[PDB]
RNA sequence: AGGAUGUUGGCUUAGAAGCAGCCAUCAUUUAAAGAAAGCGUAAUAGCUCACUGGUCGAGUCGGCCUGCGCGGAAGAUGUA
């Protein structure tokens, strides 16, 4: 599960999710996996659909991760009243806007990076597309 | 299936190899087995024989450059065609006890002379001795 | 050997450029040289079927606008953040 | 029959068929194949 | 109507060949001595194939084939198994001469057109059994 | 209608023959036919696919962009 190192500060405001992505093209591989939704990525559906990638191409190729989860969020736990400070961080999520490019992928063909995408949409909680490299 | 450039060149070979032949010998094959066929094959590579399985739109393509016209009509349902290139006849000889022995497909018309040959009369050229006869 | 259709922009601005892309049309520019820029608008499908092929950034294209030829090469390219469209094309005089 | 929100052929021999409004999967070869949604 | 491969002078043995045509409907010994006596002038321990015919009322013929490419393979590499991993571990060398010896009994037995044909063909056995041709 | 030859490819195994598994996947005759896509056998056999010739005779194929619909959709007094 990706997390940082370590942070200035343990615990984040909310914040607000509007506007497009940066990172809006493949830059590394060949194919990619662009998401068109917005919302979060936890740092376990993010290892999850890294997984069902990595053993849909039977470990082979390159997988770049274009996402990281450096965002963390808190919880206050069960039975607990309002207030008496901020909850404790619980997991990490990367914000998502419409465009970001969250998978790389080169060193296949593009048959089975489908596949492999295809495979890894299904534990993302965002619509995502398949995206190729192009001459800028 | 077969890109235009690939049937073009089908037709060009078959071509070349009929205006080099004396004989042609065309028949249906349908309904026989594989075994059967590379049997004939070294039966037509033993006589000299050129063997080949066209489509009929393709070998009226090949014929039109002379003097096989006649046979066009011949290229209605299966074909299978016989070319023997050194030596004439031996194919139309080949194919009828071939074809007889194993009751499957037919033998449509046969042509040497720039003439067609009917179904039954072929036994002109399925008699016509060896070259190689007139000593 | 491309060769496009274009027509002089009337106005500019985030308004008219986001009519054109709803009129299936979008805004590019013509730069370089010692001529002023010269704003034009493009149909998108048309132009969208051209530049799928590598050879579109590469090579010199023709922008006839007035009936009048102009020799460019395709400098950069706005896409859709998340769509097969294009938004903007930078186009600089060969 | 499986019934499931997610009807897909699973092999080659697998028709998709809609009837009375309900998207089904006939297989002449498996009858494991039947699905409809629902 | 059955197939085996059948060792040059010899037949007869239960697990090998009884059982198999055995169950058939086969006469057993009569096969065996016949199998035998026209195999005598092979090549002692010549693998070859025999393809034996039988008919509604149990009697039969059969057809004596050249052996098996693997097997002249195998004994022109001058060894008793092939790869277990072929061309990702090599266990030996036939020169092209070799090949095209093999290639002529085989050409007995080949539907090749030309002698280079069939070399290629018996090449084709020698690199699916991890036989290097050298 | 054909779907062949080396050949039951090599290894393994009691057997492993396209079809438990491992490795290789060449070459021939080809119109075409994978060292086999699925069923089948103790292993063969046997069915079928890929592919190709024939018949038919003018369209047929599958991606994109979008509009509106379908399923997904189970609660308690009574349609609600």
């Amino acid at each position: 599960m990706l997390q940082p190192k370590r942070t200035k500060f343990r615990k984040m405001h909310k914040g607000r999710n509007r506007g497009l992505a940066q990172g809006t093209d493949v830059s590394f591989g060949s194919f990619g996996l662009k998401a068109v939704g917005r919302g979060r990525l936890t740092a376990r559906q993010i290892e999850a659909a890294r997984r069902a990638m990595t053993r849909a191409v039977k470990r082979q190729g390159k997988i770049w991760i274009r996402v990281f989860p450096d965002k963390p969020i808190t919880e206050k736990p069960l039975a607990v009243r309002m207030g008496k400070g901020k909850g404790n961080v619980e997991y990490w999520v990367a914000l998502i806007q419409p465009g970001k490019v969250l998978y790389e992928m080169d060193g296949v063909p593009e048959e089975l990076a489908r596949e492999a995408f295809k495979l890894a949409a299904a534990k993302l909680p965002i619509k995502t597309t398949f995206v190729t490299k192009t001459v800028m | 299936a077969l890109n235009l450039q690939d049937k073009q060149a089908i037709v060009a070979e078959v071509s070349e190899v009929a205006k080099g032949a004396l004989s042609a010998v065309v028949a249906d094959s349908r309904g026989v087995t594989v075994d059967k066929m590379t049997e004939l094959r070294k039966a037509g590579r033993e006589a000299g024989v050129y063997m080949r399985v066209v489509r009929n739109t393709l070998l009226r393509r090949a014929v039109e450059g002379t003097p096989f016209e006649c046979l066009k009509d011949a290229f209605v349902g299966p074909t299978l065609i016989a070319y023997v290139t050194e030596h004439p006849g031996a194919a139309a000889r080949l194919f009828k006890e071939f074809a007889k022995a194993n009751a499957k497909f037919e033998v449509k018309a046969a042509a040497f002379e720039g003439e067609l040959i009917p179904a039954s009369q072929i036994d002109r050229l399925a008699t016509l001795p060896t070259y190689e006869e007139a000593i | 050997m491309f060769t496009i259709n274009a027509e002089v922009r009337k106005e500019q601005g985030k308004g008219a450029s986001r009519r054109l892309r709803a009129a299936n049309k979008f805004p590019a520019i013509i730069y370089g040289g010692k001529e002023a820029p010269l704003a034009i608008e493009l149909d998108h499908d048309k132009v969208m079927n051209m530049q799928a092929k590598a050879e579109f950034y590469s090579e010199v294209l023709t922008i006839v606008v007035d009936g009048k030829e102009i020799k460019v090469k395709a400098q950069d390219v706005q896409r859709h953040p998340y769509k097969p469209k294009l938004q903007h094309i930078d186009f600089v005089r060969a | 029959m499986k019934v499931r929100a997610s009807v897909k052929k699973l092999c080659r021999n697998c028709k998709i068929v809609k009837r009375d409004g309900v998207i089904r999967v006939i297989c002449s070869a498996e009858p494991k194949h039947k699905q409809r949604q629902g | 109507y059955v197939k085996l491969q059948v060792a040059a002078g010899m037949a007869n043995p239960s697990p090998p060949v009884g059982p198999a045509l055995g169950q058939q409907g086969v006469n057993i010994m009569e096969f065996c001595k016949a199998f035998n006596a026209k195999t005598d002038s092979i090549e002692k321990g010549l693998p070859i194939p025999v393809v034996i015919t039988v008919y509604a009322d149990r009697s039969f013929t059969f057809v004596t084939k050249t052996p098996p490419a693997a097997v002249l393979l195998k004994k022109a590499a001058g060894i008793k198994s092939g790869s277990g991993k072929p061309n990702k571990d090599k266990v030996g060398k036939i020169s092209r001469a070799q090949l095209q010896e093999i290639a002529q009994t085989k050409a007995a037995d080949m539907t090749g057109a030309d002698i280079e044909a069939m070399t290629r063909s018996i090449e084709g056995t020698a690199r699916s059994m991890g036989l290097v041709v050298e």
